[PDB]
DNA sequence: GTAATATTGGCCAGCTAGGATCACAATCCCGGTGCCGAGGCCGCTCAATTGGTCGTAGACAGCTCTAGCACCGCTTAAACGCACGTACGGATTCCGTACGTGCGTTTAAGCGGTGCTAGAGCTGTCTACGACCAATTGAGCGGCCTCGGCACCGGGATTGTGATCCTAGCTGGCCAATATTAC
DNA sequence: GTAATATTGGCCAGCTAGGATCACAATCCCGGTGCCGAGGCCGCTCAATTGGTCGTAGACAGCTCTAGCACCGCTTAAACGCACGTACGGAATCCGTACGTGCGTTTAAGCGGTGCTAGAGCTGTCTACGACCAATTGAGCGGCCTCGGCACCGGGATTGTGATCCTAGCTGGCCAATATTAC
């Protein structure tokens, strides 16, 4: 009939051809990716959620997101997602 | 029913579970001391495994149950569907 | 009188899904309100940790002389990198094993 | 006569365990055990093979870890041999009841 | 210098109530110049033969173990 | 003019004088009590909140909180904690 | 044609505030729908967390022979309490101290 | 208006080691223990107030609040209580 | 001519601070340390007392912990001295890099 | 066969321990004092309550079929038990010195106080922004096919380990030389 | 003093450490091979997109005033430095045996194959319940007041520690009682 399982697996693919031309992906580890996708996402959205309330703000925006990001990731992984995250949004407000 | 089956984590398994994390010489007592802390992790986690599925007023104990079990725990599991 | 259809990631110039993850933020009832460029950032920064993770696991595998990245790739990828593994430290890898790590003192002499 | 020293066959399959990621503990022994745990909580409850799969993971996981401070100990201690009492304080520090 | 000389010399240096200790007879063997380092087996056995013909005494511990005296 | 903050403390109070009459608590303590109260209101809530949409339930209801209890409480207290609140919301019912 | 006021705590026999839990439930975006039996509940079990603290607290300042109860008086009820020490066990108190503790091997002999 | 404050991690001093230690039911106390400290004690202290200092720039202010420090820590799951939490 | 024998002084001091609540920090020190740490990440950050009260409170919690462990560790070396050996080890069986 | 010498057990004396005594510091305790924080009271307000409506989440029943369970039989790797021995843990001893403890000296914290003001905090305005909607549609999911990566097998090669032997060196003993003893 | 003997030095034999070599087995590397999972293709669907509306969240300016900051000047309390010395850590030695290693025997894990059912998951119905709104009201907040618990202290009382003195138990030497050797 329909099912339907969630997945980021095609995303990660499209990724590693970006990166890996040459090299492929176990189903094994596909499954693990989706879940480390999904466990960052889950703990950064919930720290941005959690911030704006502690913050008194009812909105999740870039700033709550750019927190988030800067809070979790540590030292020179922070500088660079921070950074291709900004170029990213910057990219998207001037489309 | 299911009895004494603890020693089912027979010696030589202990043994390579300990070679996996780097021990070389090893005293007879570790065996069941190794026996009775396992016994206490999975006690916990069968624990928050069947809670789960309590909850959701389910009578078979799902590998999401288990994931959620030791993620609340702070031990998450990735690799099976989490 | 209908623009041609232009994926948000598309007008972001990435991979990962907008709108999925827009999707996710509104429908996991984190917030009762979204902002716009809050998903845009935040499937960028998934991108970067994906490429970041999948980079080394990838030299990792080659080092191995495996042209497929598997899971022990992974725990090696994460555990190596010290960052990462400050990020995952309190993460178990499913069939990654342990970093081969003997203690100076056992080795012989 | 050949016999290798105490010690050397050791850091050999020391090697190879951690060269390899095969599930160290005999399934069907695991997979009964875990029956033994749930049956004080509950009665009659089936299990998925996934979810015991999880459960064998999970627990080689944590005692490998559990075996990595324990030997940190032991060595701390100048002591090659592990015995219980590393056990107890590695888990004391941990900060699980011990 | 071949050993078992000096040993007698290093012992007859000190009268202690419970004998000289065989950190002094290491110390003072290594003040005569000798390789202390290297021939540690051969002091061994000089000095537990020497106690063991009783012209030295072993008087605490065990072997070099311990604590020595003159006849 | 008029400000407005937070507290559990004559609750706490109340609790108090229900259970020794005869004993003080120092307002530290009841700053104290009120971040304590605070601070297992929010495992709890989160826990109950998070089960349910674990669960593709949409509401918190009893069973929501009564499995969030037994989660977060170890044995003998979950077990009176339970069982006083079972109490309670029969009580309610009734009412 | 209205009915005498009959707060729900009164109508559940308890001190806590039903009406401000719920408030908080609903006003804490946990869920998009709060049923009716869940605030009751959670204000008792937030009401049997603060009376056994409070019970042991007090047992301490009486040992103590202070009448009132004080944060150290709360550390010793968390830190003597086993199943409380173990909810409790990663919370650092404000002025509350440590558990008079001496390993017995630091006793002269 | 602003000093330059450098220097001053020795300000935590020898004693103040001691009796925090002892606090600790610690009885001697090698020489060597003081600097290890003081380097645990900046290290602490640089990881708590990063992320306290980022709860506070996200607020747009420019005082960091005991509320924020709160944060920090629960958010490093070393919740403190007391302070407003 | 009077002088108490090492280590008894020691343990009156012990039940001593075990017995007290006050910080044991001092505050100007830990507070101008604490300034010290923000300026790194930011210029012309201003703290309110209680804030700065805050750090101080959570430090003293940290280290004490920390040396609780420690001393374990140090006993079960069977070593009544606490040595740096003995920080790296519980810090790193804490899980916090070391 | 008998006696003197020597041997062995006991006593007196000496040495070392354990117990009792003393003197001082630290802790505590009993009682007085004031002081301030806990606790109570007051008229305010918004949040709690009540009641009624809508719709929709979810309880419930029924069907499907996945998958979990049970069971059998075989083969075999893993487990077990035992023999054996080395290396280890642990007990003992000893030594040097790093710690601790107790002085005087120095510092800066702490307190109280004053003065200044950045910046927290609140309010009002308003608009950009995000929710909602219907209509549109193409990316993403499932199913199917396939072919290259790789696990396995076997032979050859390499590495690591333990065991063994050889040689140079040193120590211990004999014969000769020298120092000592005798002529 | 000189020569012979007995002690010591030189030569020879025996023992050990280091170096070299061999034996052998675990690991690696390499080909080939066949399996099967990764990866692509197709078709179908519904979630993403677009554009428009509408409400309001929050950006922004402006004002109040709290609270942070800065400086000053005494007052101790704490930090500091140093002298002295002892308990500790740590090195070295040794012994006993607990565990590793290896072998032969036993067991049950694993596979795989079959059969069966209960329970997993889905759909459809229908309805109790919760959101929501409007009107009402009283519990809770802040402000004032107030007074008893408690911190502090001053002065005794009790306890703990460190050091000393005496009585005692144990061990050693000589004497008493007894076997061994000489006459």
């Amino acid at each position: 009939k329909r099912s339907r399982k969630e997945s980021y697996s095609i995303y990660v693919y499209k990724v590693l051809k970006q990166v890996h031309p040459d090299t492929g992906i176990s189903s094994k580890a596909m499954g693990i990716m989706n879940s480390f996708v999904n466990d960052i996402f889950e703990r950064i959205a919930g720290e941005a959620s959690r911030l704006a309330h502690y913050n008194k703000r009812s909105t999740i925006t870039s700033r709550e997101i750019q927190t988030a990001v800067r809070l979790l990731l540590p030292g020179e992984l922070a500088k660079h997602a921070v950074s291709e995250g900004t170029k990213a949004v910057t990219k998207y407000t001037s489309a | 029913v299911l009895r004494d089956n603890i020693q089912g984590i027979t010696k030589p398994a202990i043994r390579r579970l300990a070679r996996r994390g780097g021990v070389k010489r090893i005293s007879g007592l570790i065996y069941e001391e190794t026996r009775g802390v396992l016994k206490v992790f999975l006690e916990n986690v069968i624990r928050d495994a069947v809670t789960y599925t309590e909850h959701a007023k389910r009578k078979t104990v799902t590998a999401m149950d288990v994931v959620y079990a030791l993620k609340r725990q702070g031990r998450t599991l990735y690799g099976f569907g989490g | 009188a209908r623009a041609k259809a232009k994926t948000r990631s598309s007008r972001a110039g990435l991979q990962f899904p907008v709108g999925r993850v827009h999707r996710l933020l509104r429908k996991g009832n984190y917030s009762e309100r979204v902002g716009a460029g809050a998903p845009v950032y935040l499937a960028a920064v998934l991108e970067y940790l994906t490429a970041e993770i999948l980079e080394l696991a990838g030299n990792a595998a080659r080092d191995n002389k495996k042209t497929r990245i598997i899971p022990r790739h992974l725990q090696l990828a994460i555990r190596n990198d010290e960052e990462l593994n400050k990020l995952l430290g309190r993460v178990t890898i499913a069939q990654g094993g342990v970093l081969p790590n003997i203690q100076a003192v056992l080795l012989p002499k | 006569p050949h016999r290798y020293r105490p010690g050397t066959v050791a850091l050999r399959e020391i090697r190879r365990y951690q060269k390899s990621t095969e599930l160290l503990i005999r399934k069907l022994p695991f997979q009964r055990l875990v029956r033994e745990i749930a049956q004080d909580f509950k009665t009659d409850l089936r299990f998925q093979s996934s979810a015991v799969m999880a459960l064998q993971e999970a627990c080689e996981a944590y005692l490998v870890g559990l075996f990595e401070d324990t030997n940190l100990c032991a060595i701390h201690a100048k002591r090659v041999t592990i015995m219980p009492k590393d056990i107890q304080l590695a888990r004391r520090i941990r900060g699980e009841r011990a | 210098p071949p050993v078992s000389e000096l040993i007698t010399k290093a012992v007859a240096a000190s009268k202690e109530r419970s004998g000289v200790s065989l950190a002094a007879l290491k110390k003072a063997l290594a003040a005569a110049g000798y390789d202390v380092e290297k021939n540690n087996s051969r002091i061994k056995l000089g000095l537990k033969s020497l106690v063991s013909k009783g012209t030295l005494v072993q008087t605490k511990g065990t072997g070099a173990s311990g604590s020595f005296k003159l006849n």
